[PDB]
Formats: C-alpha cells, structure tokens, sequence
C-alpha cells in the first residue's frame, strides 16, 4: 500500500518544537520556512570552530527535528560577535557553519542540498554586543523551507 | 520522413484524456496516466527517468505530457530526488 | 584469545556481489580515462570561465539527480546570482546526478559543467553577478 | 589493572591487533572503524581506541616510529597512494599532538603495496585497509 | 514424494524472501548504485547510447582434428548505437519482483528449510545474471569509449535536416528538426589508422 | 555523544563498492574533463550586454520564430534602429523566446546564442541602432 | 576456412548466459557453466584440465570461457593444485 | 556431497595456535599472512644442522598445525647469530632449513611450493647478540599465505 505517515509523526513534531524552545533553540515556522537557531555557546566554545562532545545529543536531536520533514535545501549560515577581524571572523563562521553541515549531512537529513556559510558580524539581531560566544548575535541557523 | 509527435499529447498536455481511453491510477506522485490503445500517456511535472518515453511535449507552466509503453512503474526525479511510482492497468 | 584487526557488520551476498562487479567496472573505466586523456591532452580548464569570487566561496553539499537547471537555480540563490539561460532546453532532460559533500559552489558548478558536458555549460560573470546556463546547439 | 597486559586485552577488545615481534612491536589500526569512509578525517566515535594506542606508546619514550597507512586495490595508484599518505599522516598527527615528539614519528602512506591478503576477496580488501605502527 | 511437495513449497517462499531481502538491500545502495551505473554520462552528443562491445582475447576454436583457428583479440558490436530519450538505470538489469506468494511434519520441516535455502541460493543466481548483465552492459559502452579513442570504431554521424514551420493551416510545428543517424558505428578495418594509447 | 552516519559503510562489502562508487565517479569526472571542449571567454563570440539605459529595461516576450521580426520590435521596443544586413534564407534561422522578465539586452543576448552561426547580432548604442547580419 | 570461435564464449566471457540455455551447478571451483544447445559453456579463472574444450577466450583480467561437450565432472588447475568439479546436467 | 570442511576445525586453530604460544613458538598472524617462529635451540642444537630427537614432537604439531590451512607456497626461512663467518653462517641456516623443509615435506603438508633459504643474521629482530643459538635472533620461522 501507499504509506500514511513518511517515518514521522505530527506529535513527534511539535514535541520536538517544544522541547528545542524549551532548551532555548528558536523554532521559528513562518508559514513553510522554517528557521531553527542555535546559539553558539550551546555547540562550540569561545570563538573557535569546535564542538563540544556535549553538543552532539543537541545536534542529535536537532537531526531527529530535521528527518521529520521533507526538504530540498536545508541552508546553515552561522554569525558571531567580533573577535579579532572580519577575515578572520567569516573563516571562523563558514568553518563552523561547514562543520555542523558536515555533521548534519552525516545523520540522518534527507535534503538533497545543504548550503553552508559563514557571515562575519554582517547581520546582529540584537545592538546589543556585551558578549562574546556568549551574546545571542552569536548563532548558526538552520532554515528551510519544507516541500509541500 | 518520421511523424511529428502524437497530437494526442496536446490533450494530455491538459488533464483531458484521449477519446476512447481507460485511464490509470497513479499513486506516489503528481502525474496522470491514460491508456489510449497500448500506449500510456502520462500527464506530469516531474521528471520520468527510468522507463523510457516515446514523445514528449510540455506546456507553458512545465507541465510534460509522456506517450511511452505500458510500464507498471514510472520512476521520476521530483526535485533532485529519484522516486518511484504506481500505475495499474 | 587471537582476533584478525577489521570485524565490521555482517555483509550479505547482494552486496558482496555488487563490490565484486563494481570493482572491474571501476578498474576498466579508469583505465578508460587513462586512454582518453593519453590520447587528447587536455588542453585547458574551465576555471577560466567559471572563475571563484567572494559569496562563490560558500559552500554546499549535495545529492542530486534530476534535471540541471533546478539544481543551477537553487545554487545561484543561495549564491545571491541572477541565474539566466541562454538557449531553450532540449525536449530530453539534461540529467546530472552530483552526490558531494562540503564543496564550494564554484567547484560544484564547475563538475556540473562537466557533468553536463557536450549538452550545456555553465558561465559565471563575476564582476557582474550572473551564472548563465547555455544550452547546446542541438 | 592499568599495565600493557590490560591496555593491550582491551585494546583487542576494540579490534586494534598488536603483535610483538623481538624488539619490534606494531599495532594494526583497521580504518574502516577508525576513519571516516574515503577520508583522512578520523573517527572520534572510536575515540577510546585511539586513548588505549596512545596509552600504549606512552610505555616506550625513546623508541622511533614508523607509521605506515595501506589501502586496498580499488581506486586508482595516485589516489591509493594519496589516501594511504593522507591517512598515515594524520595519524601521525594524533601521536604527535597526543604527545610524541616529532623526530621520533615518521609517516608514510603505501599505496596498497604490502598487502597482507589478498584483494581479490571481500574479508581480504578490508583486512588490507590497515594502518601499520612499528616502533622499537 | 510428500518431502518433494515440502521442498516446492518452501523453494518459491525462500526465492520471495530472499528476493525481498536484496530488494532492500539494491535500495539501501541506490546512491552508489547511480554513482556506479552512471549510463546519463556515457551517452553520446544527440542522447546516443553507444553500442556494446565484446572483448575476448586468447581466441581458440578446434574445427575439427586437423584445424584451429586463433585470434588475438575480438572484438562484437552487440546491441548497437542508437537514440534514447531517457538514460537507463541500474534497475531494469538488477531489480528483481517480489510478489507474496499466498500458496502454503517433521520431514516437512527439514525438507521445508532445504527447500528455503535452495530458494535462497535460486534467487542469489538471479542477481548473479542480472550483475552480469549490466557489467556486460557497461563493460561494453565503456569499451566503446576505449575504442573510439583508440580510432577502433567510427562515432555515429547524426543527421539533423531542418525544416521550417511545417504542414498545413490545421497545424503548425515550428522548427522542425527531423535527427537521423545515417552512420552507425561500427568497427573499422583499415587497421593501420588505429590510435596506441601508451601512458606513463 | 554522537553517532556514526546512518547508511554509512560500516560493513565489509559496502567499502568495497561504495569506494568503487567513489572512484567511478572521479574517473568519470576526468574522462568528462578531457572530452569536454570550452571555450575561452575572450573567445567566445556570442554578444557582450551593451550597458544602454534604454536596453536595462525589464520586458517580457513569449514567442518562437523568426529573428528579424522580434529583433525588430525589441528595437522599437528600445527606440532603437533596426538594420539587417544579409539576406534572409528560405527556411528562416528560428528562435523560440519565453521570459515574464527579462531585460532586453540579456534578450538580445539570448537572441545571438540561438541564432549562433546561422546569424547574429551587432548592436551600437553611440548610434543607437542594432543590426541583424546574417552570412 | 573454419569459425574463429563462438560469440556465445564473448557472452559467457563475462557472466551472462547465453540465450535459451540451462544453468548447471558447478561444484568445488569457483566457475559457473550454462548448457545452449548439447554444449556446456564454463566461465571460470581455473584452467581446464581433462575432458577437452572445443573453444576458449579469455577477458582482460585472466577469465576464461570454455565450449566443451557436456562432461559431467570438470578436472582443473587451481593454483598447481589439480580438483575436479561436479556439474548437474 | 560436497564436503563441510576440508580436514580441519576452527577450534583446533586456535587450540594448536595456543598451545605453540604456551610452548613458546610465537605464531603471529596478520592478515592472511601466518608467521610461526621457532627458536633454534628449541628444535636444532648449538650451531648445527642436525635435529634432536626430542623435536620431531614439535614438528609434528607444527605439521599438524599446517595441515590444516590450504596454501600455495610455504617459505621456511631461518637465521642463526654470527658464529664464525657469514658463509659458514648462510650454509648453517642453508642446511637447517632444508632439513626442517625436508621433514616438513615428509610430513602432510598441502602446499605446493616450499621455499627453504637462510641468512648470515641479516634480519636479527634484536640487537642483543647474547650468545649462539639461545638468542632469539637464532631462529627458524614458517611464513606462509593462507590461500581463500
């Protein structure tokens, strides 16, 4: 027969939207694009493109938000706060962006691109720069729009 | 001198079938499949890979329209992704 | 206690058979492509006409099977390039199938023009920011 | 509990081979479990593997090292011969940012060349995807 | 006799088991699969699927007791040159049909699973056939490849004579491409125009 | 804590094959690498974008045949002249043009691909004139 | 002037039987053998031995195709070693 | 009926491996390669090729050990530490390899080729040179490949 469910399950879905904006993951969903941010202090450490072990149960279930629905692209951008320079600080970016893309592409997503890029302090969403891994301009996001 | 295409295919370039056909149920995908006189002629927007059409036309919106064989299974590029497909008859 | 180093899963035949299969069909085209690029030298690259620039150097990591012209579209937003095309499409699909990880986006369209050699080309006017996509003459 | 008689029993346990051989001793790191597929990037999911080898040459500080990375017949010569070098080289990393110093360490990658079976057979070709550590 | 109707009932259960079982295992290498089966980047320039050349060395035949023929290397076009629309994929060689059969004591049983395991390796044979045919496939279109850079074989001349808006004031088509192949390949045997490939 | 990959090939045949499918696909690419002719783009022929403000409008024209008549309303449609150069064959060089929004230089870009070998396109915005030769 | 060889041996040269055949099972070797018309066609990287082939190739990387009369056991040289095989047919 | 297996048991691999270990012939194996190594004063006497009587034992395990693989080509090899001259050296370890080839031969072997040859202590796996043929350097090993 033709399946009803595609290995995913609405409940699982939004009880994985709210436990990630209970652990402070933003799930935004406007519309069909959705936009899941995590902050950077909650994967790497300070101004550096490694994760930490911990991290990799909330890329788990991030990837397990990410099986249940069906996309084409999935693109990661991530921003931080400025630390020595902008050359410096888009390297820093696109490397993070392209390590949790490679994790990503690693388990189990079924877009068929994922984009991968870094932006050196080129969009803050907030004025407010007291931090510095820890302010919540820095951030790698996660946005798709997910197919029909 | 070979012919041109079937002018059937500016019919099932819309949705409406050929005169004197029985049509067949497609499952797993957005395509439409008729089957005039031992040809199927199927009515889509994805892409059909692995059978093998015998003419093809598409229209304005990139609606194609196949006339190919009676194959019980269309496989098809959606977006970059290789799925299979159901007819019946 | 005497154990051998690699004890991976346990394989099947459908799988040993299909690596012995593959692995004279790997051996042979390479070969393949030992005698073609002996017998032409290849003249030139295409990074002179599909050169890198800044927001080029993004990266992507794709698998793909359809038609070119979805998959060039999509890389070119996300590239923020005005994609256009340069000739009408063949009534075939031209089907390229790239299955890459963690490459940039001028070396992914760059084994796109060579994945879609003979029937398109790509072109990527950097000073401005297009990618054009031309058809063949046929 | 915490001798070589252990390291090396557990480090059998986690399927890295070690043979003494008189003075030499080489450790045999399979790197379809230790290495991510086609890929000098290294496994960290088999991360106690790689603690238990690095405890391991903690035992012999004046030894030099050979380290060697192998291949199976599939692929081309220049790609074997690049993802065996590329292999042995970042394995030589891990010895010596785990803390061997750098004159004692040296890396090289044959490709396929030593072949301790055949690769004519499915068990054969991943028993030759090896990486081989001498030291004395 | 009540043993042999155990082992037919178990020989089509075990060739439908088994036939599942790498029905899912075909699916779980299927990125491989077209990674491998690439037949969309051995097409030629007017979407020709080359032909498929044989290759057999070391060729004896005994005729009778007083004659033999050698040759040193064979080569046979079979499956000749022409116009596809879509490329083929791996699966209408290795793909098998997996129908449920719906069709059912202490020799039943043991004859039962000698009937499975022969049902198994029945079914393992026929994925042996179908890896055989397509490296008999593309074996063949790659030596294609080969040959034509070794000047062995003529490429296919395509033909497209144009015609303008065409037919009548009941229907119109445009631009009217009507695309023959006139030469199809074929090996040549003027064998001194033969290219020799020595690389380094 | 991590994973490894999920279809990864963690398993004894599934290296074999799938860096078998590795090695078909760079040999493939090389084999695409020495077959595939470009050509340099100081070389390429086909028109540059003229740059004229009357020509960085955005049109829209789906249409296919003749070249002559839709290069002759794009000039109008630009307020340019139109010269032709060269006689028109019997069987016309025909084009097929579908935009909803497109600027007109990149038309006539478009228009001098199609046309190719067959006819193409000058265009002088100091005079204010394009011009289809044929040959 | 005699045949040069079969074409069937280009076929069985690799794995693919030829048409209208029977499969036999080839016991203790790794050959496979196929039976057209009264003649057994053996594919295999052993050498044949005893009961006499009418015709052989041999591919790129050392596999040979026999034609030989329906003998039921094969005789081979495996690596120096001399093995028999059973076929059934 | 074909048969299950060809004279030879799993469970009495690693017996016989074992029990070479316990006796002190180290039976490495990497691979599909098969190394025993035999010390020179366990099976020859000081600086002789004539065998003692005692281990014509050892050499019926070790025949009865290779009895149980199926191999093409079984290299003995062996080296004893320098005594008076390298070409006395080379034609000692000539002679002890031959005559333990020849008994070996004699014995149920199922190889085809065996390939006898000795070195003047060019491959010592020691630089302790502690004396005649109780050093380890002393030695006779049977390399082989096992073959499928």
């Amino acid at each position: 027969l033709p399946c009803r469910v595609d290995g995913a399950c609405d409940a699982t879905i939004i009880k994985m939207m709210t436990d990630l904006n209970k652990k402070g993951i933003k799930v935004a969903s406007v519309g069909q694009n959705y936009l899941i941010s995590i902050p950077a202090s909650a994967l790497f450490a300070d101004q550096s493109p490694r994760l930490n072990w911990a991290s990799y149960s909330l890329l788990n279930e991030i990837a397990a938000f990410l099986k249940q629905f069906r996309k084409i692209a999935i693109t990661v951008t991530s921003y931080s706060s400025k630390y020595v320079s902008v050359k410096r600080e888009r390297a820093l970016t696109l490397a993070r962006s392209r390590v949790v893309s490679e994790y990503l592409w690693s388990q189990g997503v079924d877009s068929r691109i994922i984009f991968t890029q870094g932006l050196g302090s080129d969009k803050p969403i907030t004025s407010y720069t007291l931090g510095g891994d820890r302010s919540p301009n820095a951030r790698v996001e996660i946005t798709f729009r997910r197919a029909v | 001198i070979p012919p041109s295409a079937n002018d059937l295919l500016l019919h099932v370039l819309e949705g409406v079938p050929p005169p004197g056909s029985r049509r067949l149920v497609v499952s797993g995908g957005d395509a439409r499949a008729w089957l005039s006189n031992e040809k199927m002629y199927v009515r889509t927007n994805l892409t059909i890979l692995s059978p093998g059409w015998l003419a093809s036309m598409t229209s304005a919106d990139g609606t194609h329209a196949y006339e190919m064989q009676k194959s019980p299974v269309l496989l098809v590029s959606w977006h970059g992704k290789v799925m299979q497909l159901k007819v019946e008859g | 206690k005497f154990k051998k180093p690699p004890i991976n899963n346990p394989s099947d035949d459908a799988t040993i058979k299909l690596a012995e299969a593959a692995v004279s069909v790997s051996d042979s085209m390479l070969e393949m492509a030992k005698v073609e690029k002996v017998i032409t030298p290849p003249s030139k690259d295409n990074t002179l006409t599909i050169p890198n620039a800044y927001n080029l150097q993004a990266r992507a990591s794709v698998d793909w099977s359809g038609p070119i012209e979805e998959l060039t579209a999509r890389i070119a937003k996300a590239a923020h390039f005005r994609f256009r095309v340069l000739g009408k499409s063949p009534s075939v699909p031209v089907l390229i199938s790239i299955s890459t990880k963690d490459e940039s986006l001028a070396e992914i369209l760059r084994d796109i023009d060579y994945q879609a050699g003979k029937k398109a080309s790509i072109h990527v006017y950097p000073n401005s920011q297009v990618v054009e996509l031309r058809y063949a003459k046929i | 509990r915490d001798s070589k008689r252990k390291i090396i029993r557990d480090l059998q346990k986690q399927d890295i081979q070690y043979v003494e051989y008189g003075d030499t001793r080489t450790l045999i790191i399979p790197t379809d479990k230790y290495f991510m597929f086609s890929s000098p990037r290294l496994n960290e999911i088999c991360y106690p593997g790689l603690n238990n080898v690095i405890r391991l040459l903690n035992f012999y500080p004046q030894s030099t090292i050979y380290v060697a990375g192998f291949t199976d017949n599939v692929g081309s010569r220049s790609h074997k011969r690049k993802l065996s070098q590329a292999q042995a080289e970042t394995m030589m990393t891990f010895l010596w940012a785990n803390g061997i110093a750098a004159k004692r360490l040296k890396a090289e990658g044959y490709g396929d060349k030593n072949a301790i079976s055949d690769n004519a057979i499915i068990h054969g070709s991943a028993q030759n995807r090896r990486i081989e550590i001498q030291w004395f | 006799a009540l043993k042999e109707t155990a082992l037919s009932v178990g020989a089509q259960a075990g060739l439908a088991w088994r036939a599942k079982i790498i029905d899912e295992q075909l699916n779980k290498q299927a990125r491989n699969l077209d990674a491998i089966y690439d037949f969309n980047s051995l097409v030629l320039e007017h979407n020709i699927l080359p032909p498929v050349l044989l290759e057999g060395r070391n060729t004896l035949n005994l005729a009778d007791a007083q004659s033999i023929r050698i040759s040193d290397r064979t080569y046979k076009v079979a499956k000749q040159a022409h116009f596809i629309t879509t490329p083929p994929t791996w699966r209408q060689y290795l793909w098998m049909d997996y129908v449920k059969p719906e069709a059912p004591k202490e020799i039943w049983c043991i004859y039962t699973e000698r009937g499975w395991k022969n049902g198994i390796d029945q079914a393992n044979t026929i994925l042996e056939e179908n890896i055989a045919r397509i490296k008999e496939d593309f074996g063949g279109m790659i030596l294609y490849r080969k040959l034509l850079a070794m000047n062995m074989v003529s490429p296919p001349y395509v033909s497209h004579t144009d015609l303008g808006v065409t037919g009548d004031g009941s229907e119109i088509h445009i631009d009217d491409r009507v695309l023959r192949i006139t030469a199809l390949p074929e090996l040549n045997v003027n064998s001194a125009e033969w290219r020799a490939a020595v690389a380094k």
